[PDB]
């Protein structure tokens, strides 16, 4: 009766503390995989913009090519 | 000993703890200031009334609470309110940017950056209790902090505490007081983050409060402080039981072991009676059995569904003010006669019943007749599954075109959170169903 | 949360002087700055729009811009002129001959630097800045070209922020400059890309609205811009006083954009009669609710008979009982159920606000979502198709540098918008 009075009270605890554990991971492993994708998703917003930065100076660089002429 | 931490997050949340702590100084005689002329014992004491109010030195009653938002509107209200000298200025905490009606933001974006603030001021609200009971969350389903902040709170509270029990009081929404169209999408991301670290939360419709203002109460269009007021007597009602002591008073903790039978299953229908105005009620005593009987008027919920259509697991029966025990076996009694009251054939006892003494009281200028005698009823029904069908609907009616969703995309989110969070409510409504089911 | 102001070109800088002159009253600012107002509710939100300086004087969170020096001259000595700061004009000298390349590419492109810097300063001094709207035109050359120019510099420097245009369609029957559907075409693809939301305020409605419901007989543009100011005061009624429903730009665009490039409004006023007929009409919420949803009040020549509301906000402004306008709006709903898309339960949202616009007891503003939108983007394209079949005049537009497919570009992009908005007008719930 006693070794089991110490392994019931083990399991308490041992399962309040998987409790814990998981909710401390799960938490972690959201907060983490959020940061990457919103950091992603305004990564892709500005590659974008960026790109057409690039076009405007060749629109610029058009310009004067046919200004010889 | 027993102390009660109250949270209240987002708008709802705050107004409706504005709404209860009014409620909770009238109660107790305590004063604006915090002076309490009732009580004797200064700078402390282990009266029943301190598992919600400390006590400073100089005699202030301190509501044992954090207010948090994530903008400040709101809380600038308390902060220079009647009541403005009730709280300690870091018990209010607000930010610069609201979650705008987004679970991600509430959940990631904005909360990330003030988590880790809230959690520090409640503990140390923790700090100051001989034996910390657990946590009242106030919160909406649909605001973007009502959701997804309190969805984060949760999970670190679970972290931090363990196991200690954390009880939701949750607005549900309805579409005459609703303020975003996205509400469905932030009432299930919520529940499912939710489902396992709340032991009990007590949903309150929008609707059924609504329209229980306006047929029982004579106000053609109803205002949150009409609904908060209203809201407010039923959480006085539930935690009566801790702030007062009564022979005949039952404490909340007994009632909960009947009314969770398995833990997904842990949402209790809760009705009130007698919701009747001061005109109405000049001439109409209301006895026991009145007030009795209007507990199982379909009408009388909290919740839209119809508990006849389904089955009870257990009923809680708060009793208030001029009541003897000799009333409500008779009122019982004749319920269970006129009545169709189902349980399971798994519960053997089904009703639980508690009185305590201490006699309603409402807040002047408000609605509600001054009446002798009041009662709360907590009911366990599988109708209640009705109102998850409801939302379950409006979430995929949305969600089969992707509606909105670029939203919480955006913000970090994956669809792959959506899905499991709305299989997770097929779950529950399934669950709901099976315990409905006669033994073999 | 603050709102930062910018205003380019003549139709922008003409409907945003306007703008500030409604709004600046319904506060109590005069054009001194100082506030002589009588209830503390025209000063709750003050801060959205107007800077606090030493001596309690409200300037407004505006930026002038515009190629051509004359346009902004004459703002200057308009009324409340004197309220703006001055060291947030920003002008050119050339001017952009409603040459779309010239305000984004080459003349445009070498004055945004000094407008981002006034952005910059603007930007520093907010408590929470919430994001910007821009007031121009689609058809001239500096709001339209410059405009869509500054968008797409500020996203960059602020991709987090709301980017909000009041965007004004050409019409043949306001102007008659022939390739304004050329730099409609341009700039819509812009702004497809490049804004979180659009009201679209077109010309063509304005016009009819003044010849056949106000009865002018040849309508200016003093006509066509008391009717846009009358609009901007409505749509940013919820944003300036205290109130619950679409409180901020963000609230607003959650509620109002269910996919991202379906995010140009068509809004609408009312009251709306002629001299003769407002005598004999008394105005009550229950025709303030048929006005609004009446196809007659909208501000961009669409029926919405002939496609589907995927959202609708709805503003109220004056005394009036809340229980009718619930009422009124679920009627509404009811009798035309037919055209509110079922796949987006609960879609029209309600505001009341208590103070009313300056001149009436009652207004209602209208704020939809409609498929039947693409009609307006339909008819531009149509005169796109027209003048580019035969190439009229791009070699205007390809000697600033620009390529002939950049124009198949915009068009092709635009006629995917209308086969977008197609294809949710046609979808089920089943
Ligand atoms: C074929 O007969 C016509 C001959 C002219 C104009 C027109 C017609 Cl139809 N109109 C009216 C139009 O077709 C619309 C528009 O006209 C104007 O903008 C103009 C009225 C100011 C325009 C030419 O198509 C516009 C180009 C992009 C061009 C316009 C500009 O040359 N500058 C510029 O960069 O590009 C402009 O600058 C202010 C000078 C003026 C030209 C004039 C008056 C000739
Ligand atoms: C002032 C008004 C009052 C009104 C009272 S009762 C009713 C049906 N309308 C309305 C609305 C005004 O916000 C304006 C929008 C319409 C533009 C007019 C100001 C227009 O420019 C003007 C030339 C007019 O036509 C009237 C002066 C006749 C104007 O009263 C018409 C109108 O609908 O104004
Ligand atoms: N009963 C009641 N419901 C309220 C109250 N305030 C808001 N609600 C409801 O709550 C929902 C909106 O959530 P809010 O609490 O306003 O939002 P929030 O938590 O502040 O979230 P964000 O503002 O988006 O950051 C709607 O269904 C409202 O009807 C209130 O005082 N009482
Ligand atoms: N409603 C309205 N439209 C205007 C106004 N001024 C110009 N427009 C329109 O704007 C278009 C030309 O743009 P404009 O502002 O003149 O050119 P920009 O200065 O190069 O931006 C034409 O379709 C005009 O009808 C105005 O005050 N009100
Ligand atoms: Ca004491
Ligand atoms: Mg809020
Ligand atoms: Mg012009």
């Amino acid at each position: 009766k006693r070794e089991h009075e110490r392994e019931v009270i083990q399991k308490a605890i041992e399962e309040n503390n998987n409790f814990i554990k998981m909710a401390k991971e799960k938490l972690a492993q959201k907060m983490e995989s959020n940061k990457e994708n919103r950091e992603a998703h305004l990564a892709a917003m500005l590659e974008r913009l960026q790109e057409k930065d690039k076009h405007a100076e060749e629109v610029r660089k058009n310009k004067e090519l046919k200004e010889e002429a | 000993m027993r102390e009660c931490i109250s949270i209240h997050v987002g708008q709802a949340g705050v107004q409706i703890g504005n709404a209860c702590w009014e409620l909770y100084c009238l109660e107790h005689g305590i004063q604006p200031d915090g002076q309490m002329p009732s009580d004797k014992t200064i700078g402390g004491g282990d009266d029943s009334f301190n598992t919600f109010f400390s006590e400073t030195g100089a005699g202030k009653h301190v509501p044992r609470a954090v207010f948090v938002d994530l903008e400040p509107t709101v809380i600038d209200e308390v902060r220079t309110g009647t009541y403005r000298q009730l709280f300690h200025p870091e018990q209010l905490i607000t930010g610069k940017e609201d979650a705008a009606n987004n679970y991600a933001r509430g959940h990631y974006t904005i909360g990330k950056e003030i988590i880790d603030l809230v959690l520090d001021r409640i503990r140390k609200l923790a700090d100051q209790c001989t034996g910390l009971q657990g946590f009242l969350v106030f919160h909406s389903f649909g605001g973007g902090t009502g959701s997804g902040f309190t969805s984060l709170l949760m999970e670190r509270l679970s972290v931090d505490y363990g196991k200690k029990s954390k009880l939701e009081f949750s607005i549900y929404p309805a579409p005459q007081v609703s303020t975003a169209v996205v509400e469905p999408y932030n009432s299930i991301l919520t529940t499912h983050t939710t489902l396992e670290h709340s032991d009990c939360a007590f949903m309150v419709d929008n609707e059924a409060i609504y329209d229980i203002c306006r047929r029982n109460l004579d106000i053609e269009r109803p205002t949150y402080t009409n609904l908060n007021r209203l809201i407010s007597q039923i959480v006085s009602s539930i935690t009566a039981s801790l702030r007062f002591d009564g022979a005949l008073n039952v404490d909340l903790t007994e009632f909960q072991t009947n009314l969770v039978p398995y833990p997904r299953i842990h949402f209790p229908l809760a009705t009130y009676a007698p919701v009747i105005s001061a005109e109405k009620a000049y001439h109409e005593q209301l006895s026991v059995a009145e007030i009795t009987n209007a507990c199982f008027e379909p009408a009388n919920q909290m919740v839209k569904c119809d508990p006849r259509h389904g089955k009870y697991m257990a009923c809680c029966l708060l009793y208030r003010g001029d009541v003897v025990p000799k009333d409500v076996n008779a009122a019982i009694a004749t319920i269970k006669t006129k009545r169709s009251i189902q349980f399971v054939d798994w519960c053997p006892t089904g009703f639980k019943v508690g009185i305590n003494y201490q006699p309603p009281t409402v807040v002047p200028g408000g609605d509600l007749a001054k009446v002798q005698r009041a009662v709360c009823m907590l009911s366990n029904t599988t109708a209640i599954a009705e109102a998850w069908a409801r939302l379950d609907h409006k979430f995929d009616l949305m969600y089969a075109k992707r509606a909105f969703v670029h939203w919480y995309v955006g913000e970090g989110m994956e669809e792959g959170e959506f899905s499991e969070a709305r299989e997770d409510m097929a779950a529950l409504e399934k669950d709901y169903e099976e315990v409905g089911v006669d033994s073999v | 949360r603050e709102i930062v102001h910018i205003q380019a070109g003549q139709c922008g800088n003409q409907i945003g002087a306007k703008f500030w002159e409604v709004i600046s009253d319904e506060h109590g600012i005069d054009p001194t700055g100082s506030y002589h107002g009588d209830s503390d509710l025209q000063l709750e939100r003050i801060n959205v729009y107007y800077n606090e300086a030493t001596g309690n004087k409200y300037v407004p969170r505006a930026i002038l811009v515009d190629l051509e020096p004359g346009t902004m001259d004459s703002v200057r000595s308009g009324p409340f002129g004197q309220i703006f700061r001055p060291d947030n004009f920003v002008f050119g000298q050339s001017g952009a001959g409603n040459n779309w390349a010239k305000g984004h590419y080459t003349e445009g492109a070498e004055l945004v630097d000094s407008v981002l810097d006034v952005v910059r300063k603007e930007s520093e001094s907010c408590d929470c800045l919430q994001g910007f709207q821009l007031t121009h035109s689609l058809g001239g050359g500096t709001g339209s070209g410059m405009g869509t120019l500054l968008i797409s510099k500020i996203r960059e420097e602020y991709p987090d922020r709301i980017m909000n245009t009041f965007s004004v369609m050409p019409s043949p029957k306001v102007s008659d400059t022939v390739v304004e559907p050329y730099n409609a075409t341009l700039s819509v693809h812009q702004l497809v890309e490049n804004t979180d939301e659009t009201y679209c305020i077109d010309n063509e409605a304005l016009y009819d609205i003044c010849f056949r419901t106000l009865k002018l007989t040849t309508p200016t543009y003093g006509d066509l811009n008391h009717l846009v100011s009358a609009t901007m005061s409505g749509v940013t009624t919820c944003l300036r006083f205290p109130g619950q429903l679409n409180a901020d730009l963000r609230k607003l665009a959650v509620n109002m954009v269910p996919f991202p490039r379906l995010h140009f409004f068509m809004p609408g006023f009312a009251p709306l009669t002629s001299r003769g007929s407002q005598q004999y009409r008394a105005l009550t919420v229950p025709e303030l609710t048929q006005q609004m949803f009446d196809s007659k009040n909208m501000m961009a020549a669409c029926d919405p008979r002939h496609g589907r509301y995927l959202t609708v906000a709805a503003i109220f402004r004056g005394r009036m009982s809340m229980k009718e306008v619930d009422e009124q709006m679920l009627n509404v709903q009811n009798k035309n159920s037919s055209y509110f898309v079922e796949w987006i339960p609960n879609n029209v949202k309600t505001a009341v606000c208590d103070i009313p616009p300056r001149g009436l007891k009652m207004s209602a503003t209208f704020i939809g979502n409609s498929t039947a939108i693409q009609e307006l983007f339909k008819r531009i394209s149509e005169q796109f198709t027209a003048m580019f079949r035969r190439k009229a005049f791009l070699h205007w537009y390809t000697g600033e540098g620009m390529d002939e497919m950049e124009f198949t570009e915009a068009e092709s992009n635009m006629n995917d918008l209308v086969s977008e908005y197609q294809q949710y007008q046609d979808a089920t719930a089943d």
